[PDB]
């Protein structure tokens, strides 16, 4: 009902800076709470740096839910949003 | 005698023998992981430049063990592509990376936004960035690479 | 792991291991296949062909190479001195530096053949 | 004040591709016309196939399209800037990407700003 | 000092066999552990069986 | 309250080496030397002595921050000469200059006493 189908999604296909910041913060917190890491870590130790490395490779297992003003929403995977 | 361009046989290299021709010559970048592996370790490419009246023919070599029996071949080397790995240089003319990189042009290809390896930052090599999504900048990156290579070729007074 | 071991061979990363071991082994396997004395068919067919060729050419000793289907990465060296001599099979391992036969490393297929002939002459 | 600086893009292209020298361009006129015409339809401010959405999208970029067509005219490209082909696709791609990067981000608290 | 109790374990009135059997049951339970899969990031790495 | 101890300007901690040398791989035959608990007094002397050697092609130094007592020096010699040998030659030469200066001053002072 409220969910919007993937074919009719009309929001921007890019990761906004607020979404990028929130995704990085959440992923860093989750990694700091011993969540599995989906990318190989060479010598990195900072959770924020690991989160940025995951984001650059489109490996973050999170979904953005963008709320339209009327209450409907669109679910975008972080692996399908374009990041600068 | 055609000049030689040396590529890293590492599997993590963004430029391999499979996609080197379409990248350096045609200017279009393809992901080498999806491309099938190339059986031939020798390839020839053509470069068109405003600095030269005629296109230049160059030889691309992945492994120098079977193609660098003579020392005079090292005089033809105009570019070296490395993945930041020390073990590439076990059989090279200068087994130490530093001296090799002051005596030869070193290039490292990385995706835009990725962090440079520590050994690469400690070496005298150029850094070339390829965007993951937009494909119009591939020609620009190739142009930078060829600008450096052509500067080296003109400095060597090569005849074509 | 920071250190990788394949038998006595020691490597430091997956790419180093791959390039130094697997590529060299594949090149040596191709050289063995491209060699004039190679036959990839079944072992029984190889034995039959060797028997026929020895019977037709009983003035010389004939040796051929074939795949070791039971032990991957190896090769069976079947040689028959004469039609009256039994077919003897020797084990050859495809190593990065060459071929291991009778605990001896031969850089190329021709060197392996020369070493096999020298071993036969010395043991004779 | 208008988005994406066109003069900077053009001189960057000239420096990148070495567009000096009296060399003749290989850029055909139909390529210029069709490239600029197609570029003036990829400046997405609003997504969607709705007719009212398309009308709003066309309205939102009128001044910028006027700027782009003023700069990337056929005579100016062939004579004043002397771009070749590769420079031309590079300029078009850069214009599109920079315009996409210059949009406002949903979630701005523009009232406080 | 583990079996510090002085309970008479006479086989006539004590089922030594049952207590022993339960003892290997609980010891095998202690031996029981858990294992999980391994995840590696490499272009030529694939989580497949030998036949796969 | 937060003022550091004054003896930290010249007293060297046990775990801190007086002199750390690391190569500079960007250019051939170059090293970076980090002097601890030193300042312009030694640095300027060494720099101006080394600048006169024909086999030294680049010498410089900088004090990163006045509140920390250390300086870092960049030295880069010709192909034949190792930079550390040039640094040793500079030190010995300045020592000889100071020695002859002291001898001459003593002679003059005795004459004019």
């Amino acid at each position: 009902e409220l969910a919007i189908l993937k074919e009719e999604r009309t929001t921007t296909p890019y990761l906004t800076k607020y979404e990028r910041a929130r995704i990085l913060g959440t992923r860093a917190l989750q990694i700091s709470m011993n969540a599995p890491v989906l990318v190989d870590i060479e010598g990195e130790t900072d959770p924020l740096q690991i989160a940025m490395k995951e984001l650059s490779q489109r490996k973050i297992p999170l979904v953005i839910r963008r709320y339209l003003p009327d209450g409907s929403y669109e679910d975008w995977g972080c692996d399908e949003l374009i990041v600068d | 005698k055609e000049p030689i361009i040396v590529l890293s046989p590492a599997a993590s290299s963004l430029v391999r023998m499979s996609n080197v021709k379409e990248f350096l010559q045609e200017g279009k970048f393809l992901d080498p992981s999806k491309e099938p592996a190339s059986s031939s370790n020798l390839l020839a490419i053509q470069r068109k430049s405003s600095r030269f009246k005629t296109p230049i023919k160059l030889l691309v070599v992945d492994n120098v063990e079977k193609l660098f029996t003579k020392s005079e071949y090292w005089d033809r080397v105009v570019a070296i592509v490395t993945t930041g790995k020390d073990w590439q240089f076990k059989n090279y003319k200068y087994k130490d990376p530093q001296i090799l990189f002051q005596k030869f042009n070193g290039f490292y290809f990385k995706y835009k936004g990725d962090a440079v390896p520590a050994s690469v930052k400690s070496w005298n090599v150029k850094v070339l960035d390829i965007d993951r999504v937009e494909r119009f900048s591939d020609r620009q990156v190739v142009e930078q690479f060829w600008d450096t290579v052509e500067n080296t070729l003109v400095a060597k007074r090569y005849k074509s | 792991g920071r250190v990788l071991l394949v038998g006595k061979y020691r490597y430091h990363d997956l790419d180093e291991l791959l390039v130094e071991y697997v590529n060299n082994v594949a090149n040596k396997v191709e050289l063995m296949v491209s060699h004039d004395k190679f036959m990839s068919d079944s072992l029984d067919y190889v034995k039959e062909w060797l028997e026929r060729y020895s019977k037709a050419n009983g003035n010389r000793s004939h040796y051929i190479f074939t795949f070791n289907r039971k032990a991957p990465g190896w090769f069976f060296l079947l040689f028959k001195l004469n039609p009256t001599s039994e077919i003897k099979i020797w084990n050859v391992k495809a190593l990065p530096d060459g071929y291991l036969l009778a605990n001896n490393v031969y850089p190329d297929t021709n060197s392996l053949c020369n070493g096999f002939k020298t071993l036969m002459s010395s043991r004779r | 004040p208008l988005p994406v600086n066109l003069r900077r893009i053009i001189q960057n292209a000239q420096q990148i591709f070495h567009l000096d020298r009296a060399k003749a361009s290989d850029l055909t006129i139909p390529e210029i016309i069709h490239g600029v015409r197609d570029l003036c339809k990829k400046l997405f401010v609003l997504r969607g196939e709705n007719e009212l959405i398309k009308e709003a999208q066309q309205n939102a970029t009128s001044l910028f399209q006027c700027l782009v067509r003023a700069r990337l005219a056929t005579r100016r490209i062939l004579e004043e800037f002397r771009l070749n082909r590769d420079a031309f696709e590079w300029v078009l791609g850069t214009i599109e990407a920079q315009f996409q990067r210059s949009l406002v981000h949903p979630g701005e608290m523009v009232g406080v700003i | 000092q583990v079996a510090g109790l002085n309970v008479n374990r006479n086989p006539k009135f004590w089922d030594i066999e049952s207590e022993n059997r339960d003892r290997q049951e609980e010891i095998d339970k202690q031996r029981e552990e858990s294992r999980e899969s391994r995840v590696i990031k490499h272009p030529f790495f694939h989580n497949m069986k030998s036949k796969e | 309250m937060n003022a550091p101890d004054r003896f930290e300007l010249f007293i060297l901690p046990d775990d801190v080496p007086k002199l750390k040398i690391t190569p500079d791989s960007r250019v051939p035959n170059c090293i970076i030397i980090k002097f601890e608990r030193e300042d312009h007094t030694l640095a300027n002397l060494l720099r101006e002595e080394l600048a006169l050697y024909p086999d030294v092609t680049f010498v410089a130094y900088k004090v990163e921050h006045p509140l920390f007592a250390n300086f870092v020096m960049r030295l880069q010699t010709e192909e034949g000469t190792r930079p550390k040998q040039a640094l040793e030659r500079a030190c010995a030469s300045i020592i000889n200059k100071l020695k002859t200066l002291d001898h001459k001053f003593n002679e003059e002072w005795n004459i004019k006493n």
